[PDB]
């Protein structure tokens, strides 16, 4: 297609080294594989899926940034929804009618002009809806087991204690969050609210 | 002298470089036509009447 | 325009294939045959696969969340696929879980460390 | 070494690892602890014993039906809350969900004898 | 996890993580420890008893 654009007498002359488009082919496939692949590993690491809890007091943090947002028609959090909306992709969708490149060619739409040169945009195997689930998952295992689901058999344990043994594990001692929950808990949810604005 | 050549150098470092190839040289020709003696009817072709 | 591709079970097992149409929405096509089974999809029309509303795990990914498998009588089917188990947890503000026992697991990582190494002469 | 860097050298807390060659490569055979069966318990932040806050020092209070005991964090094995399980720090006034129960002191009933 | 490696999981004494979707990518929420207010203090390596 791109070469000779359904000439036949280029076509047939192009015959002459076809192993080369093989070739080239080849390694665009790779491409495309791997990226698969990539996002798999990133994010499928957790095959267990947990569900978001309902909101409970988890002894005044507050999540509710971080988690989906069951309101809307895709369960993005408020922080992903604003991710999503400030990256902006080339079209909507990998349908693109015949039809509607015939219609509208007054437009000069640069998508056309790329499939009707014989070059094609492929769609991810994993949706953004896939991919919502699986962050989903995770932080709903933090929330509620911390580091044990990552182990093996997630294993329950208060919110607040989560973070005493994450004080320790800095070298602080627990007694320092108890005593002063009300203000960590403060400082949290005051921090993440900065970072969504 | 080939690793010098390659290199274009007439200094060589220490370690070990690929050389070309083994290679032979051909020692006689070998000619194999079909035993044909009759000439071509040039006369025929261009002696038309 | 384009947009063509084939899902294939190896050809050792059976010469039943399905096509996905990338630009066609099904929705005088523009495919080459129909003969029923079309699946509508966001990667394309799938022609020649039964939808099934099982989720399964990934066989042969199509995309979009849409993977395809040959199974039993057998033919091709087409579905969305299991992202993982359901799984579940309930978080308390006042109890824990501890481990009472434990076990022992190896497991196996491997990991290229060199290719062929090659030489060549142009002429 | 022993690593502690998370599904780094496997799945589970990682013990050690046994390397095998392999043609153009490495196998790496990694062995890790799993923690198995496991149990629920009543838990809490610290004990309040005369008034003043007692935290584990190295455990989480746990308690069974009638019992409070310390365990590790990794394995079922309850102790007796004693003075030399714990620390404290402040008092029963700051801690939110401060159970009261007895921390056992070693040293009175030498006195008393 | 919780990692030890420095400003591995962003600045200060990592104590926890929360991923978020975005297209094409990760993003990482790094929650970390952070000393505050300081004090100057006299010191020294040991206290000579008895
Ligand atoms: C978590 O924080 C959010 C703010 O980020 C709280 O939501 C607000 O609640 C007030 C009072 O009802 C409303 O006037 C605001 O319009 C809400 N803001 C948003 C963005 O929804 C939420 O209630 C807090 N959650 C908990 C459990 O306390
Ligand atoms: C430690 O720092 C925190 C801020 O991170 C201080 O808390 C603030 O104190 C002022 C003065 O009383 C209040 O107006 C603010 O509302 C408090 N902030 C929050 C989030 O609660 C705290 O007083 C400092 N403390 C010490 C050394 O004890
Ligand atoms: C919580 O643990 C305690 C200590 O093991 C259990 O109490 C003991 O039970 C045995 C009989 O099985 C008696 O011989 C001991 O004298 C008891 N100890 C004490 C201090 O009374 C207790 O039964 C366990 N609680 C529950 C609900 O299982
Ligand atoms: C054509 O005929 C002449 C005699 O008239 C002769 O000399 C000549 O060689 C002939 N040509 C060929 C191609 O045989
Ligand atoms: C196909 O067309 C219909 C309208 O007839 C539309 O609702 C649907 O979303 C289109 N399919 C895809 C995959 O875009
Ligand atoms: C847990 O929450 C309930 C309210 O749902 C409350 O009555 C109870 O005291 C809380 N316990 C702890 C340890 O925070």
């Amino acid at each position: 297609m791109y070469i000779c654009g359904d000439s036949t007498e280029c076509s047939n002359l192009l015959l002459q080294y076809g192993s080369f488009c093989t070739q080239l082919n080849r390694a665009l496939t790779g491409i495309a594989v791997e990226q698969d692949k990539n996002t798999q590993e990133v994010f499928a690491q957790v095959k267990q899926i947990y569900k978001t809890p309902p909101i409970k007091d988890f002894g005044g943090f507050n999540f509710s940034q971080i988690l989906p947002d069951p309101s809307k028609p895709s369960k993005r959090s408020p922080i992903e929804d604003l991710l999503f909306n400030k990256v902006t992709l080339a079209d909507a969708g990998f349908i693109k009618q015949y039809g509607d490149c015939l219609g509208d060619i007054a437009a000069r739409d640069l998508i056309c002009a790329q499939k009707f040169n014989g070059l094609t945009v492929l769609p991810p195997l994993l949706t953004d809806e896939m991919i919502a689930q699986y962050t989903s998952a995770l932080l709903a295992g933090t929330i509620c087991s911390g580091w044990t689901f990552g182990a093996g058999p997630a294993l329950q344990i208060p919110f607040p204690m989560q973070m005493a043994y994450r004080f320790n594990g800095i070298g602080v001692t627990q007694n320092v969050l108890y005593e002063n929950q009300k203000l960590i808990a403060n400082q949290f949810n005051s921090a993440i609210g900065k970072i969504q604005d | 002298s080939e690793t010098k050549c390659t290199l274009k150098s007439f200094t060589v470092e220490k370690g070990i470089y690929q050389t070309s190839n083994f290679r032979v040289q051909p020692t006689e020709s070998i000619v194999r036509f079909p035993n044909i003696t009759n000439l071509c009817p040039f006369g025929e072709v261009f002696n038309a009447t | 325009f384009g947009g063509v591709s084939v899902i294939t079970p190896g050809t050792n097992t059976s010469n039943q294939v399905a096509v996905l149409y990338q630009d066609v929405n099904c929705t005088t096509w523009r495919v080459y045959s129909t003969g029923s089974n079309v699946f509508q999809t966001r990667a394309g029309c799938l022609i020649g696969a039964e939808h099934v509303n099982n989720s399964y795990e990934c066989d042969i990914p199509i995309g979009a969340g849409i993977c395809a498998s040959y199974q039993t009588s057998q033919s091709i089917i087409a579905y969305t696929m299991s992202l993982g188990a359901e799984n579940s947890c309930a978080y308390s503000n006042n109890s824990i879980a501890i481990p009472t026992n434990f076990t022992i697991s190896v497991t196996t990582e491997i990991l290229p460390v060199s290719m062929t190494k090659t030489s060549v002469d142009c002429t | 070494g022993q690593s502690k860097r998370v599904d780094f050298c496997g799945k589970g807390y990682h013990l050690m690892s046994f390397p095998q060659s392999a043609p153009h490569g490495v196998v790496f055979l990694h062995v890790t602890y799993v923690p198995a069966q496991e149990k629920n318990f009543t838990t809490a932040p610290a004990i309040c014993h005369d008034g003043k806050a007692h935290f584990p020092r190295e455990g989480v209070f746990v308690s069974n039906g009638t019992h409070w005991f310390v365990t590790q964090r990794n394995f079922y094995e309850p102790q007796i809350i004693t003075t030399d399980n714990t620390f404290v720090s402040g008092n029963c006034d700051v801690v939110i969900g401060i159970v009261n129960n007895t921390v056992y002191d070693p040293l009175q009933p030498e006195l008393d004898s």
